[PDB]
């Protein structure tokens, strides 16, 4: 559960 | 200065700059005092990451290159991705982290537009 503590961004390919 | 900013590394304040004065832009930590320094080049790195303004915790990190053509599992029997190679780094401002996630994702698309 590290994403209270961070946020996500802009990540390569995927769908 | 925009792409480049003061970030920590391994419990210590350096200086993070973004060099793009080469083919694929990099990412370079050089201390403070200039005994701690470090390389990152955004050519690998595949995702990035910044702590907004609504974190009270200032740290930022980038996702490096992996590889999707092995596949395995944890030891316990749950197929799963290997861990990407990650730069973690600590920023010490609200305006700074805005320095370098503004001027990394510059970078990150760089890769994207062009593939």
């Amino acid at each position: 559960y590290d994403s209270e503590e961070f946020e996500d961004v802009t990540d390569g390919n995927e769908v | 200065p925009s792409h480049s900013g003061a970030a920590i590394f391994e419990k210590v304040s350096g200086i993070i700059a973004i060099n793009e004065d080469v083919s694929p832009a990099e990412l370079t930590w050089r201390s403070t005092d200039g005994d701690k320094v470090h390389t990152v080049v955004l050519s690998t790195i595949d995702k990035l990451q910044a702590t907004p303004a609504s974190s009270e915790k200032m740290m930022l990190r980038l996702i490096g290159k992996v590889d999707e053509s092995k596949k395995r599992k944890d030891n316990e029997g749950n197929e799963v991705v290997p861990k990407p190679q990650r730069h973690m780094f600590s920023f010490n401002n609200r305006t700074v982290m805005d320095n370098i996630k503004m001027t990394l994702q510059q970078i990150i698309s760089r890769y994207k537009d062009a593939d």
